[PDB]
């Protein structure tokens, strides 16, 4: 859409930011709990993969697949939300922060995880920028950089949230940065469900997004742009 | 109508059959070759012709956005059943 | 009339995202006074 | 009657292998997440008694998940050859079935059928965790309905 | 309330059709739970719904004893359910075919063939095309 | 006597098989799974089928291994794990040793010898890593564990095992000796390789440790020995520290109380397995020689001084 | 206009001034400066230019392009030097991105940036395995992403998409063996280039 | 043209002979340590045949890049990174070679 | 030819060779090597299997998509032979059992089963019939298996005149009953040999060379009706053969001189196991046999592949019996067996 | 807006009550007792598993599964040989070589759907202008041999004939969304 | 759900309330069947004053502006400021 110089609609931008932070919760939860499986805490993987199955059901409600969705098309998203998905997103978002509190109740403040993960893999910030580290690898070491805050793509300048940065560069600080990024992802979830705008889902340029299915059967130019946008 | 070969093979409705000396029939022993009973050629002869008063009819296959696009069929030649090329429901002028 | 997927009027409710951890157990002096006092009756 | 005793001993020796079969803590793909989702407690392995051991000497069934590249091919055949002799292979997903994407790539072996025998092809890019939990039900009934001591008897 | 949940356990023990029905549900489903019967299909599945359980646990089945001339006591799989009840069981709709039936068309199958791999009933693939290169046959008579 | 051998050795095998069943069910209910529901009435026929799968699968005869130690380590491992039960007290033991605590200590190290011979003669680099972290794990646990058993048998003056229940008739030894009890439970987790202190079986840093090349058969018989050691040291902690009320008119009431207490202790063991993350071979040795060995040397000091301060000199029998 | 993405000219004029500054500071050693639409600045330099231009962009006070994003060849076979080796930089202070291009073929290499950017220590191995572009002064330059014996750098346009080597297990040698490739179904290549002029401003002269 | 590390053909042949020296030291440790199947004389003959496959070229640029490729195969066979099957892929014992005479190439297919 | 049996291809996996072979007895060792070399060139092979699907499961990789049709079969029922033969154009017959069962004797599995397979082949009109026998088949052999195989050759010539009777010697391969039978003698810590190997002499012949020769016999147009004596490489005496096997294994080599009557008694009371036995009396009298040098009979070199020797490929197949002490010993660290000319 | 996650290291004059609180956090491991209480709270729950051969999964009406050819409501196979469904199928898994039917209409001779290929993405069911190809919500179609997941035309047609009672209800409940 | 004794044990052992917030969906998920919604028009679904020659984004992009091919200090932007501490949580 940048190469075609095409803006999506604001409903497409906010559903992109909303499901990108569902995606951020998905990758941070798999990251922390699969790292807990690599350490030896097998149980946050199970207790958080139940919630990951619930968010895969959200993915399957919005697009149709569990993982390989192919939903965020160039020029806005493919289809709409199903009716009453956002109520289930709100009902999951009420109860997920207690699960975050339970997983960091077991794992953050305890001796075993703290002794295994403090002062391990201490990266210098200048050596991290020389090695080309990015995102949570930088935010463990404490250099303040987040692409939703300093170079705002989509509609991420509209939402307001906090950037978790560490102060010692270790495994424990990177895990705490990921857990705090889940909590700030929950804050972006609350802001998206507060200010999701009405509108349409793809771009209304028929040469960029494919046209609607009701207008494809009735209008000829939609059949041309459907045909030569799909072959 | 599902026809039968002299080898007992069901003729597929496109006209595909395997020859009697063919080695590609050996995937069908102790198994079965799938042929549907509802032939798509024979499932249009049961459809009646539609007697309509329009000189140009519009067809969509029923449902609007459910079926095929809304295309327009001429009915001027009364000796020929004016068909819809997506579907095949035969139309005819009332007079 | 459209029937789009929107939040309801009045908005959605508040979402908890801050870290809320309970202060369970008790004070560390009296918890030691339980455990040292468990030794004294046990040794008696 | 001896054939009834032979078939009931065949059912008694196949009941153990259909129930307590022990898979592999594999990886390699997108499809590594859905093996972890069959481990996850919605559609569950361990309700059937399907346990992710890590060792190939202790494994009983191999869930090949996703892409099997040209570098991964001796790293798959070496592991399957060091599985002990009841060896069943599930192929999760379309890249282990016949190369779902990357069929025409330079560095994907075009399915897991080129290297090992695969006893059940479970399709999808997600096989959902219930869909190859159906796949472990169908391998479970497949090596229920296999006859080992019966064709040991009539031989 | 502990005697109320013990009465719940006694009720779900005594509600599944006597001791033989209790033992066949206990050794087929391996879950003894009772709900209302939302519909019996043409093959013999007994469909149950209990909305006090979870979203996902609330709709369940008890399968057939016979299906297409096969003993299905301990051999139960995924694709035994009819397609008209598939939408109800996998929570794609809130309407069973007892309440809201689907549209019936004249070409549709009146019996569900189940998933049929490693059976004499089996899909095997083939070309669905004719012979594109027609050969030249020799003549039946010689040159002289 | 052989009737007592068979009716003590068969139902301990049924008990450890059901311990593996309640491991899978208790870790399942901890992890929001249901556990192995589909086979048996509620799971009961799963570990019988696990033995009947793993013993009707074949083992390897690898080229790289040494075959004599390959076949002589797991026969040892099942013999020592089933032979630590024979000095265990119950009401009245199958065999009453004169000094059985040293038998428990030495033959519990000989189980690690079976693990260590598996690690060397399995002849992988992974198996050699597992053998040397068995060495480092016993470097961590053994001196600490014998100082704990010494410093509690300064309250019960002999090494006999019936003397523990005639000492613990009136009260448990949890209440005078809870700094002994917490570090003994941690040290017997380090003994029997459970998921906080499980290295050497590994499964999350290396592949299998002592049973990398050990296929079904000998891996199953190691698995038999390992969970026999789990229920064994659960019952040993149960008899030595939270030893129940002992009535000479009613030994079966005390045996039922001991078995409710031992299933509580085994649920605590699997609860600790599904509650804590896993140690390291450096930090394991580090805190079991840093945060344990001065504390258990001071507890050895205090229980040396305890027949002098409060003048309880223990009797011989 | 909600369809078109809005254009701010302030980033285009400050990138024009900064590209003028980099072409001013390196006149021997910068060939082309392109401040494109979508507001990205591309600086195309010599094959000898890469070490001091990237040392300038890493260590200069106004530049501060410390983090390297990616090292990437593209293979255009209609040039004399086929591989455009690009280096994407990133300012951690000034919030911008230089796309440095340089040209190469397979026979004139580039000095590698491992001596200044240790981010690219795996990116050099990636592009040497991927395109056949050798780099100087590397610690251990190695083919990593193709096989141990995959003869042929695959991302060149002269390489086919299917490849040359397929693998198959053979019971004859009891190992996985390589074969010359043949396919069950061919790659059905399409001709999706429409014959009409798509963009009238992007037209080549005849 | 700006050259790679070998300036001329004599220095390029010197580095070629140094790489052949390292392969000739490399082969018996590979056959002894990989649990290999081939004769060590067969391995040295295959190294000589793979050199004579590429030894019809003049340019020191492509000779030095073949030295770079052979050093990569050298370090992947010294440090045990090329396996038994990856070493044995060079022999191609699953496939008879295509017939050089015209008549069997006429018979076996449409090959020019 | 037909419109799909024509060989448009390049001789690989997805290529078509048109060699539609029903490989009877493909489940074992010679069958797994010839189904490998048949699907290497690329064909739809037809595999009738008598055992479970699990012991034939490792054959599923041996060709392209849908190129291996596994049909179960019983040896008594003629319809099971008929439905596997009747769509083919070449039938390979590798029916072999070196021991006896209760349902199948030494003679019926080599006479009456190739009688029924060639009778269904002559009823179905396939072109070539690659029946494999032993080259020591006569009427006066001491073992019963060669006496069964000679009259099986007589009856298969009676019911099939254009039948290619390929006659290998003792085939050696990775899972064989020759090399592993000679190298599993280390558990008894002695090799009881028949007259110390001084009156018997053998030619071990490689299984890929036999399978490549069977594939070239199916593809050879002028080889129909022949009788291929299929002995290849250099001729070894048995004392030097077991000396080569045990010197390459580097185990203890004490050859026990035991006579033929007592060692056949050892085989007779050793073959009573209800599983697959370690040795049998006809296996013992096939060890005590001399494979003669064949006169005017064609073999490997006129069919199109050269026989690989035992010294070139013995490290492929004898590596499964060594210890770790001498695991990495290559070809040159052992002494080759002495080659005799008689 | 940034936020620190681990920055509390300061000598803040730790007194007797907070020092005994830290020295009772260590040497009793009461936060490990807290983690034990967390797992004790989770063991007393009715678990989240379903018993899948008798209690099947939660899904969606848009859940794309097994490929199927639909049919019109009055007979007549819906596929009209457009060939835009293999120009959109990114695995190149569809061969649909066709002819005139010698009845005046337009159908296909061959369909091929490769289930050992293909991406399960719904590109074809969004490119089909008549909705002939559809992705009916099966997931219980795992086969044992590699032949049986090469769906040509007849398996696809009786698949859609098998599943037309559910697919048409999904399209009738879903066609306002797309 | 379980009864009150197990509910109070779960609430004490977690440390907070657990019947208010469940990870198990009982009735918090709405009805899976739905009324059919109406997809709205876009800002280019106009009958009048709607041209692709004014609405295009694919043809307003030109070839790239070549500056130099063959004054004070210049920065690629204003130099960015560090962010502020969060008012909800400064530390953790
Ligand atoms: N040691 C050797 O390998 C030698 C073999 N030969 C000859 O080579 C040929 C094949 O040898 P090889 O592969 O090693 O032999 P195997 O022991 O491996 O068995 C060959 C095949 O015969 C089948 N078979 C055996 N008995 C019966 C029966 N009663 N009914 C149906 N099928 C049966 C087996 O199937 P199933 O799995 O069901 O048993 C198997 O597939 C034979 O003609 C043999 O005489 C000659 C010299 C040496
Ligand atoms: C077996 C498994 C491992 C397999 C591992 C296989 C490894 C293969 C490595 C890749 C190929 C290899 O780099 C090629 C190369 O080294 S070089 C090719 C060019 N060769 C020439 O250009 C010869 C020119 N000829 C002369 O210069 C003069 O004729 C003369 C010889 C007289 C000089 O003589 P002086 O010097 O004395
Ligand atoms: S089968 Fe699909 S989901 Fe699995 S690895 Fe391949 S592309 Fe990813
Ligand atoms: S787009 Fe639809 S109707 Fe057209 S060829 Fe494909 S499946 Fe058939
Ligand atoms: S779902 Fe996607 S992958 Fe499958 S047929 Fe349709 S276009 Fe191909
Ligand atoms: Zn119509």
């Amino acid at each position: 859409e940048k190469l075609l110089n095409i803006q999506p609609p604001p409903r497409a931008q906010w559903i992109r930011v909303l499901f990108g932070e569902i995606t951020r919760i998905l990758n941070h939860i798999m990251a922390v709990t699969t790292h807990a499986l690599d350490i030896g805490a097998m149980t946050p993987f199970f207790w958080m993969f139940e919630e990951r199955e619930k968010m895969f059901e959200f993915y399957e409600r919005v697009s149709g697949a569990r993982m390989h969705a192919a939903y965020i098309r160039p020029g806005g998203v493919h289809q709409d939300l199903p009716l009453g998905l956002l109520d289930d997103i709100y009902e999951f978002s009420k109860n997920f922060s207690l699960r975050i509190d339970e997983v960091e109740e077991m794992l953050t403040n305890n001796r075993i995880w703290r002794n295994r993960t403090v002062d391990i893999g201490v990266v210098t910030a200048e050596d991290a920028l020389n090695y080309g580290f990015s995102g949570v690898m930088l935010r463990g070491s404490g250099i303040q950089w987040d692409l939703r805050k300093t170079q705002p793509y989509d509609v991420y300048d509209q939402v307001e949230f906090d950037v978790p940065i560490g102060s010692r560069g270790d495994c424990y600080d990177r895990y705490l940065c990921r857990v705090e990024e889940m909590r700030q992802s929950l804050r972006i979830i609350e802001q998206c469900l507060n200010k999701m705008p009405p509108g349409e889902i793809k771009v209304d340029d028929a040469k960029v997004s494919p046209p609607k299915r009701a207008e494809m059967k009735t209008s000829m130019e939609s059949l041309i742009h459907h045909f030569k946008l799909y072959t | 109508g599902v026809q039968v070969s002299p080898s007992g093979e069901k003729i597929t409705h496109t006209g595909q059959v395997y020859d009697e000396k063919d080695y590609r029939r050996v995937r069908f022993v102790d198994r079965q070759k799938e042929v549907n009973e509802n032939f798509a050629i024979d499932l249009i002869a049961q459809q009646p012709v539609n007697e309509v008063e329009h000189r140009i009819i519009a067809c969509d296959g029923g449902g609007g956005a459910l079926g095929h696009p809304k295309v327009y069929i001429n009915l001027d030649k009364e000796t020929k059943t004016g068909t819809c090329g997506y579907c095949g429901l035969q139309f005819k002028q009332h007079h | 009339k459209v029937k789009q997927d929107m939040p309801p009027p009045g908005g959605y409710g508040p979402i908890d995202y801050k870290r809320n951890l309970p202060r369970r157990g008790l004070s560390g002096y009296s918890m030691f006074a339980v455990g040292i006092g468990a030794l004294i009756f046990g040794y008696w | 009657r001896a054939e009834y005793v032979v078939t009931k001993l065949d059912d008694l020796i196949n009941w153990a292998r259909r129930s307590s079969l022990w898979p592999m803590t594999f990886g390699l793909a997108c499809c590594a997440v859905e093996m972890m989702h069959m481990a996850a407690p919605r559609y569950d392995m361990d309700r059937f008694g399907v346990v992710f051991r890590a060792s190939p000497r202790q494994a009983d069934v191999m869930i090949v998940a996703g892409t099997l590249t040209n570098k991964m091919a001796p790293a798959l055949r070496k592991v399957y050859d060091q599985m002990p002799e009841p060896r069943y292979v599930v192929s999760m997903g379309s890249c282990a079935n016949g190369g779902g994407y990357y069929h025409y790539s330079y560095s994907v072996v075009r399915g897991c059928d080129r290297i090992v025998p695969v006893d059940i092809y479970v399709p999808g890019c997600p096989p959902t965790a219930e869909a190859l939990l159906y796949g472990i039900l169908q391998l479970q009934r497949k090596i229920k309905r296999e006859q080992k001591l019966k064709i040991w008897y009539r031989r | 309330e502990l005697v109320e949940v013990l009465k719940r356990g006694v009720q779900q023990v005594t509600g599944h059709g006597g001791l033989r029905g209790l033992l066949r549900v206990f050794f087929r489903a391996n879950d003894i739970r009772i709900g209302t019967l939302v519909g019996e299909d043409k093959y013999g599945n007994k469909y149950y719904e209990d909305n006090k359980q979870f979203f996902g646990r609330h709709r369940w089945v008890i399968y057939t004893t016979e299906m297409n001339g096969k003993n299905t006591f301990w051999d139960v799989d995924g694709s035994m359910v009819p397609p008209e009840w598939h939408r109800w069981l996998h929570c794609m709709t809130d309407d069973p075919p007892t309440t809201n039936p689907p549209t019936a068309r004249k070409f549709i199958w009146t019996n569900h063939k189940f998933n049929v791999s490693a059976t004499p009933e089996q899909y095997v693939p083939y070309s669905t095309t004719r012979k594109k290169i027609h050969e030249w046959v020799p003549p039946s008579t010689p040159y002289k | 006597f052989f009737i007592n051998i068979l009716t003590l050795l068969v139902p301990i095998l049924i008990a450890m098989a059901f311990l593996t069943l309640v491991e899978r069910k208790i870790l399942g209910y901890m992890q929001l799974r249901k556990g192995p529901n589909i086979v048996g009435p509620y799971g009961i026929l799963q570990p019988f089928a696990d033995a009947m799968k793993l013993f009707m699968k074949e083992p390897m005869r690898p080229l790289t291994t040494s075959m004599s130690l390959f076949i002589i380590a797991p026969t040892l491992s099942l013999t020592l794990a089933l032979s630590l039960w024979v000095p265990l007290p119950m009401p009245h033991p199958l065999i009453n040793l004169n000094l059985g605590i040293l038998f428990i200590l030495a033959t519990s190290s000989l189980s690690v010898y079976s693990i260590l011979w598996s690690g060397w003669a399995s002849n992988s680099k992974y198996s050699l890593f597992g053998a040397l972290r068995a060495v480092a794990q016993t470097i961590s646990y053994e001196v600490t564990m014998a100082i704990i058993l010494l410093s509690v048998l300064l309250m019960n003056g002999s090494y006999s095992l019936q003397t523990l229940i005639t000492t613990q008739e009136h009260m448990w030894l949890l209440l005078p000796a809870w700094p002994m009890a917490m570090m003994w439970f941690i040290s017997t987790l380090a003994e029997t390789n459970r998921a906080p202190f499980d290295l050497t079986e590994g499964e999350s840093e290396l592949v299998s440790g002592f049973n990398v090349e050990y296929a079904a058969g000998p891996f199953a018989l190691f698995f038999m020995a390992e969970y026999t050691n789990i229920i064994l040291m659960n019952a040993l902690t149960t008899i030595i520290f939270l030893g129940p009320l002992y009535y000479i008119n009613l030994p079966e009431l005390y045996s039922t109380n001991f078995m409710m207490e031992a299933l509580l202790l085994s649920s605590t063991f699997l609860w600790i397995r599904a509650s804590y993350p896993r140690f390291r071979y450096d930090q394991l040795m580090h805190l079991l020689w840093k945060n344990f060995l001065p504390l258990t040397l001071a507890l050895c000091m205090w229980h040396i001084s305890l027949p002098i301060f409060t003048a309880g000199v223990p009797p011989y029998m | 206009r909600p369809t078109v993405r809005p254009r701010s000219d302030v980033t285009h004029k400050q990138l024009s001034a900064f590209g003028e500054y980099v072409a001013e500071i390196l006149p021997k050693y910068v060939q082309q400066v392109q401040v494109s639409c979508l507001d990205e600045l591309e600086i195309c330099i010599h094959p000898d230019g890469v070490i001091p231009t990237l040392t300038f962009l890493r260590d200069h006070t106004n530049a501060q392009f410390k983090s390297l994003a990616d090292l990437t060849a593209v293979d255009v076979p209609t040039r004399q030097n086929r591989f455009e080796i690009v280096y994407n930089l990133l300012s951690l202070r000034f919030n911008s991105r230089i796309r440095v291009k340089t040209y190469a073929d397979e026979l004139t290499p580039i000095d590698s940036i491992v001596s200044v950017h240790i981010a690219a220590n795996w990116y050099e191995r990636e592009v040497w395995d991927m395109f056949g572009v050798f780099f100087f002064n590397h610690p251990d330059l190695r083919r990593i992403l193709t096989d141990y014996g995959f003869e042929g750098h695959p991302f060149r346009k002269d390489f086919p998409l299917t490849g040359y080597v397929e693998l198959r297990y053979d019971d004859e040698v009891k190992r996985v063996v390589a074969e010359p490739v043949e396919l069950a179904q061919e790659f059905r290549k399409f001709d999706l280039n429409s014959p009409w002029e798509a963009f009238p401003a992007y037209r080549q002269p005849p | 043209v700006k050259p790679i590390f070998s300036r001329d053909l004599n220095e390029a042949k010197r580095r070629v002979r140094e790489l052949y020296r390292a392969w000739y030291r490399e082969v018996p440790n590979t056959v002894h340590l990989m649990q290999l199947d081939i004769t060590v004389k067969q391995g040295r003959d295959k190294v000589r045949e793979m050199f004579m496959k590429n030894a019809h070229v003049t340019d020191p640029r492509v000779v030095d890049l073949l030295v770079i490729k052979g050093k990569m195969e050298l370090q992947e066979t010294i440090k045990v990174w090329k396996q038994r099957t990856h070493v044995m892929r060079f022999f191609h014992e699953t496939e008879t070679p295509r017939p050089k005479d015209f008549l069997s190439k006429f018979y076996m297919g449409h090959d020019p | 030819l037909h419109h799909a049996v024509i060989p448009h291809g390049k001789g690989g996996r997805s290529s078509v060779s048109g060699v539609v072979a029903t490989v009877f007895g493909a489940t074992g060792f010679l069958g797994r090597y010839v189904v490998n070399h048949l699907g290497r060139m690329g064909s739809q092979v037809i595999i009738p299997y008598r055992c479970d699907v699990y012991d034939i499961m490792h054959l599923r990789l041996m060709g392209d998509l849908g190129q291996l049709t596994f049909l179960e079969w019983d040896a008594r029922d003629k319809d099971s032979i008929r439905k596997a033969v009747q769509h083919s154009n070449v039938v390979i017959n590798l029916i072999g059992r070196e021991w006896e069962t209760r349902n199948f004797d030494f003679e019926d599995v080599f006479v009456n089963i190739p009688r029924a397979i060639a009778q269904a082949s002559k009823e179905a009109g396939v072109e070539r019939f690659i029946h494999v026998s032993h080259l020591n088949a006569s009427m006066k052999s001491s073992s019963k298996s060669l006496r069964s195989k000679a009259v099986g050759e007589k009856e298969v010539r009676s019911v099939f005149p254009e039948a290619i009777i390929i006659r290998p010697s003792d085939i050696f391969g990775r899972e064989d009953r020759f090399l592993n039978h000679f190298a599993n003698y280390r558990w008894f810590l002695a090799v009881p040999l028949v007259s110390l190997g001084f009156k018997t002499v053998k030619q071990p012949v490689y299984v890929a060379d036999v399978s490549k020769g069977i594939v070239n016999a199916t593809k050879d147009p002028d080889a129909v009706g022949k009788t291929f004596a299929f002995t290849g490489p250099n001729r070894y005496l048995l004392f030097h053969l077991v000396k080569y096997i045990f010197g390459m294994t580097h185990r203890t080599f004490i050859p026990y001189p035991l006579p033929l009557f007592v060692y056949s008694w050892i085989g007779k009371l050793f073959g009573l196991s209800p599983f697959e036995p370690w040795t049998t009396k006809d296996k013992v009298e096939r060890i005590h046999i001399s494979d003669v040098m064949p006169t005017d009979l064609p073999g490997l070199e006129d069919l199109g592949v050269q026989p690989t020797p035992l010294e070139l490929k013995s490290i492929e197949v004898l590596r499964r019996h060594r210890t770790y002490r001498w695991l990495s010993s290559e070809i040159e660290e052992t002494k080759p067996a002495k080659t005799v000319n008689y | 807006t940034y936020k620190y996650v681990n920055k509390k290291e300061q000598e803040s004059e730790v007194d007797m009550k907070s020092a005994t609180d830290n020295a009772a956090r260590i040497l009793m491991w009461t936060e490990l007792i807290r983690g034990l209480g967390m797992t004790l709270s989770y063991l007393f729950r009715e678990p989240a598993t379903i018993n899948y051969p008798f209690e099947k999964g939660p899904l969606s009406p848009r859940f794309r599964g097994e490929h199927a050819l639909r049919r019109y409501p009055s007979g007549e196979e819906r596929c009209i040989a457009c060939k835009l469904c293999e120009a959109i199928c990114p695995a190149q898994a569809i061969t649909i070589e066709a002819e005139p039917r010698a009845d005046g209409s337009r159908r296909t001779t061959r369909y091929d759907i490769d289930m050992t290929k293909c991406i399960y993405c719904g590109f074809c069911q969004e490119a089909c202008p008549v909705d002939a190809i559809v992705e009916g919500p099966n997931f219980e179609f795992s086969t044992e041999t590699h032949e049986e997941l090469l769906y040509n035309k007849e398996k696809l047609l009786n698949n859609g004939d098998k599943w037309e009672a559910e697919i048409a209800a999904n399209i009738q409940a879903d066609y306002l969304y797309r | 759900s379980a009864t009150r004794v197990i509910q109070k044990l779960r609430n004490w052992a977690s440390g907070q309330d657990l019947q208010a917030k469940l990870q198990l969906r009982y009735q918090e998920i709405a009805k899976r069947t739905q009324p059919p919604p109406k997809l709205p028009v876009g800002p280019s679904h106009k009958l009048s004053n709607n041209y692709y020659c004014t609405r295009d984004g694919r043809r307003e992009v030109v070839p790239p502006s070549i500056i130099m091919s063959s004054k004070k200090a210049v920065t690629p932007a204003p130099p960015m400021k560090r962010w502020e501490l969060s008012k909800d949580q400064p530390y953790l």
